[PDB]
RNA sequence: GGCGACACACGUGCUACAAUGCCCACUACAAAGCGAUGCCACCCGGCAACGGGGAGCUAAUCGCAAAAAGGUGGGCCCAGUUCGGAUUGGGGUCUGCAACCCGACCCCAUGAAGCCGGAAUCGCUAGUAAUCGCGGAUCAGCCAUGCCGCGGUGAAUACG
RNA sequence: CGCCUCCUAAAAGGUAACGGAGGCGCCCAAAGGUCCCCUCAGGCGGGACGGAAAUCCGCCGGAGAGCGCAAGGGUAGAAGG
C-alpha cells in the first residue's frame, strides 16, 4: 500500500535559504559504504524511487541502513511573479546535500547483490556513489 | 412484611412451623 | 464506646441499636443479654461501664463481624473461581447465584433496566 | 509527663539495641525526625460558612492552632468550583506530639478497622511513611462529638531511619503486626 | 443446605472404576455418560468427561469443593 | 439438555410505599369441608423443623383445629423508618432410588426498590365494596400468590 | 499606511523591500514607596474521598518555573511570592 507522509510532527515554521558549504559527513557504522556526488538540495521524492528496485532486486530481502534528515520546504510560486503566502512550501521537503555525504551504507549481501544494488540506486540519481571499508569505524 | 419471613406475619400465608408456632 | 471495630450506635436502647452490623442478626443480640444479663430497655448513652466494656470486647472477641465477615463472604465468591463451577458463574457474570428464572425480574443483581431493543416487522402490527 | 515513651524507650528500648542489633550508639541511630499532619477537601466559599465551621473543629480537636491554606481560583477549572481553596497544616516534635499519640496508640487503635492485622507496609524510600484515614470520635475523649460535622483527613510521620527497614523496626518495636 | 446424612446418592459401576485405579496405581484416566452423584476425593485430578444431552464436558475435577455435589462443574446450553 | 432458555415490550394476580402503621404475651366466636391400606390426639430429643413413641375410628365420639383479623397491656416517634424482601451465603430437615439445571420447608447473616406511578384502563348497587380468614380437585413430592369453594367485620352513592 | 520583539542584517553601530514567525490604542490604588522572610518549576517515592492533576514529606535537581498582557533580553547576591 503506502500513501501517508513524513515531514516534521507539524509546522516547524516555513522558510530557509542556500549555499554549497562543501558539505561532508563522518564515516558510518554498517558494513559497505556509499558516498554521494554534487553539492545541492535533496528531494525526498528521489529517495523513494531508489529503494524500490533496490528491494525487489532483493527478493528474500537484501537489507540496508540510511543517514539523513528532512529540513525545510521550497519556494517556487504557482505562476504569477513573487511573494510568500502559502505556495512553493508544502510540496517539496529538502535535506542538506553534503558533497560525499554518506547517503546509505550496505550489509548482509556482499559485493555480489549489494554492489549492483548499491549502484542502480546511486547509478540512478544525478550523481554517483562509491566505496567504503573499515577505517575509524 | 407479608412476603418476607422469620416472622409470624409472613409465615401465615404459607403455614410453616419452625421454632415459631408450636408449643413445647 | 465501640463494641465492633470502627462502629458506633447511639441515643437508642440496646435491643435496637446493635442490629445494624455485619453478622448482627435480630437474634445474636439476645444471646448477648442472658450470659451478659444486660437489660434491653436501658439506652446506650447511660449504662454501667461494666455493660459498656464487659460487652464491647465481649463481642469483638467471641467471633467475627464486620470486615472479617464480609471478607470470608467474598472469599466464597472468589473461591468459586477454582476452575469455574456453575454457581461459580452468575458470580463471575453479575447474575443471581441460586437458581430461579432468568426470563423475568432480578433487576436487583444486574442493575436497572438496560433496555436497548429494536425489531422492525411490517406495519400491520 | 515523665511516664510513657520516656521511661519506656529510655529504660528498655535501650537493651533492645544492646544485643538484638549492633547498630552503634545513640547520637547515631534512628531516634526520630518529625511529626506531620495535613488536610484536603474542596468545598469552601459556597457561602464561606462551609469554611467558618469546618475550620471551627479540626484544629481544636487536635489541641493546637495551626496555619491555614485556602482560595485559588474563583472560577471553573478541573478539580472543583466552590472557591477552589486547599486545606491546612500543623506540626510538633516535643512532649506534645508524644501525649496525643500515646492515647491514639493503645486506645483509639483498638476501636479500628480490623484489630488483629495492621498495615506496616506503606513505606517510602528512607525515613518517610504515609497513611490515609477518616474519623472524628476516634478521639478517646471526643467520643461521638459533632455528627453535624464529619470529614476525611491525611497524616504521616517522618524518621531519621536508614531505610523503611527501621521505620518498620518501630512497627513491631511496640506492635502493629505485619498484616497476617 | 443439602440432605441425606450418611448414604447420600451414588452409582454402582462408579464404585468399582475408581476403586481399581486407586488401588493398583493412578496410571490413566477414563470417560463418563449421564449425570447425577456427589463426590469423594478418591479421584482428584483423576477425572473423566460428562457427555450431556449434546456432548462431552470433562474437568480437572479440583478438590476445593471438598466433597461437594456434581452440579458445579456439569453444565449445558446455548449462549451469546 | 431440554420448551422452567435472555438484549427488551404486554397481561394477570402477589407485596412495599407504612405511624387507623408496629411486635409479644394471654384470650373468645364461624361455616364448608375434607379421614382409609388413611386423618394421626398427646409427651418428649430438639431453642425449633422434623423426628421418635402411641392410643382412637375401625368410622360424625378418636383426625386436619389451635385458630385468623380480633381483646386486652406493654413496648415505637413520618424515619424510605422496631418499615421493608429482593437478596445472597451457611448449616439441618423430608416425599422420591435421588432435587445442578427446578423441590419444598427448619434455623443462622444478608436490606434494591420504594414517601403512590405518566398518558391511561377494569368490578359493581349492598352485603355491596372491602377485609381476615379455612378447606377441594389434581400432586408420590412442588413456587398452586393459580383455580373450586365456606364464612368473622362490614360502607357509599345516584339529578338524571 | 503609527508604534513594540525578534530572524532577515553578511559578529560594533546602521541596512531597504507587495519576505518571515507574531502584539499594543489598556489594566492597575495595588500589580505602587519601603523593613523584614523564602524557592521554584519538577522527577521518583510513601499515602481517605487522590485514575496525569484535590493535598502532605523526604532525596533529588540552578533556573528550563516565575514575574499584568507578544518576543526578546534579565534574573534565583529576584525585579520573583
Amino acid at each position: 500500500m503506502l500513501m501517508p507522509r513524513r515531514m516534521k510532527y507539524r509546522k516547524q515554521q516555513r522558510g530557509r535559504l542556500k549555499g554549497a558549504t562543501k558539505g561532508g559527513d563522518y564515516v558510518a557504522f554498517g558494513d559497505f559504504g556509499l558516498v554521494a556526488l554534487e553539492p545541492a538540495w535533496i528531494t525526498a521524492q528521489q529517495i523513494e524511487a531508489a529503494r524500490v528496485a533496490m528491494v525487489r532486486h532483493f527478493r528474500r530481502g537484501g537489507k540496508i541502513f540510511i543517514r539523513i534528515f528532512p529540513d525545510k520546504p521550497y519556494t517556487k510560486k504557482p505562476l504569477e511573479v513573487r511573494m510568500g503566502k502559502g505556495k512553493g512550501n508544502v510540496e517539496g521537503y529538502v535535506a542538506v546535500v553534503k558533497p560525499g555525504r554518506v547517503m546509505f551504507e550496505v550489509a548482509g549481501v556482499t559485493e555480489e547483490q549489494a554492489m549492483e544494488a548499491l549502484r542502480i540506486a546511486g547509478h540512478k540519481l544525478p550523481i554517483k556513489t562509491k566505496i567504503v571499508r573499515r577505517d575509524a569505524y | 412484611g407479608k412476603g418476607d419471613r422469620r416472622t409470624r406475619r409472613g409465615k401465615i400465608w404459607r403455614g410453616t412451623y419452625g421454632k415459631y408456632r408450636p408449643r413445647k | 464506646a465501640r463494641i465492633a471495630g470502627v462502629e458506633i450506635p447511639r441515643n437508642k436502647r440496646v435491643d435496637v441499636a446493635l442490629t445494624y452490623i455485619y453478622g448482627i442478626g435480630k437474634a445474636r443480640a439476645k444471646e448477648a443479654l442472658e450470659k451478659t444479663g444486660i437489660n434491653p430497655a436501658t439506652r446506650v448513652k447511660d449504662l454501667t461501664e461494666a455493660e459498656v466494656v464487659r460487652l464491647r470486647e465481649y463481642v469483638e472477641n467471641t467471633w467475627k463481624l464486620e470486615g472479617e465477615l464480609r471478607a470470608e463472604v467474598a472469599a466464597n465468591i472468589k473461591r468459586l473461581m477454582d476452575i469455574g463451577c456453575y454457581r461459580g458463574l452468575r458470580h463471575r457474570r453479575g447474575l443471581p447465584v441460586r437458581g430461579q428464572r432468568t426470563r423475568t425480574n432480578a433487576r436487583t443483581r444486574k442493575g436497572p433496566r438496560k433496555t436497548v431493543a429494536g425489531k422492525k416487522k411490517a406495519p400491520r402490527k | 509527663l515523665d511516664l510513657a515513651l520516656k521511661r519506656k524507650y529510655y529504660e528498655e528500648v535501650r537493651p533492645e539495641l544492646i544485643r538484638r542489633f549492633g547498630y552503634q550508639n545513640v547520637w547515631e541511630v534512628p531516634r526520630l525526625e518529625k511529626v506531620v499532619i495535613n488536610q484536603g477537601l474542596g468545598e469552601a466559599k459556597e457561602d464561606a460558612r462551609i469554611l467558618e465551621k469546618a475550620a471551627q473543629e479540626l484544629a481544636l480537636i487536635t489541641g493546637q492552632k495551626p496555619a491555614v491554606t485556602r482560595a485559588k481560583k474563583s472560577i471553573s477549572n478541573f478539580k472543583l468550583r466552590k472557591g477552589m481553596p486547599i486545606g491546612l497544616r500543623v506540626t510538633l516534635r516535643r512532649d506534645r506530639m508524644w501525649i496525643f499519640l500515646e492515647k491514639l496508640l493503645n486506645v483509639a487503635l483498638p476501636r479500628i478497622r480490623d484489630f488483629r492485622g495492621l498495615n506496616p507496609n506503606s513505606f517510602d524510600g528512607r525515613g518517610n511513611y504515609n497513611l490515609g484515614l477518616r474519623e472524628q470520635l476516634i478521639f478517646p475523649e471526643i467520643t461521638y462529638d459533632m455528627v453535624d460535622a464529619l470529614r476525611g483527613m491525611d497524616i504521616a510521620v517522618v524518621t531519621t531511619a536508614e531505610t523503611d527497614e527501621e521505620a518498620r523496626a518501630l512497627l513491631e518495636l511496640l506492635g502493629f503486626p505485619f498484616r497476617k | 443446605p443439602r440432605s441425606l446424612k450418611k448414604g447420600v446418592f451414588v452409582d454402582d459401576h462408579l464404585l468399582e472404576k475408581v476403586l481399581e485405579l486407586n488401588a493398583k496405581g493412578e496410571k490413566r484416566l477414563i470417560k463418563t455418560w449421564s449425570r447425577r452423584s456427589t463426590i469423594v476425593p478418591e479421584m482428584v485430578g483423576h477425572t473423566i468427561a460428562v457427555y450431556n444431552g449434546k456432548q462431552h464436558v470433562p474437568v480437572y475435577i479440583t478438590e476445593n469443593m471438598v466433597g461437594h455435589k456434581l452440579g458445579e462443574f456439569a453444565p449445558t446450553r446455548t449462549y451469546r
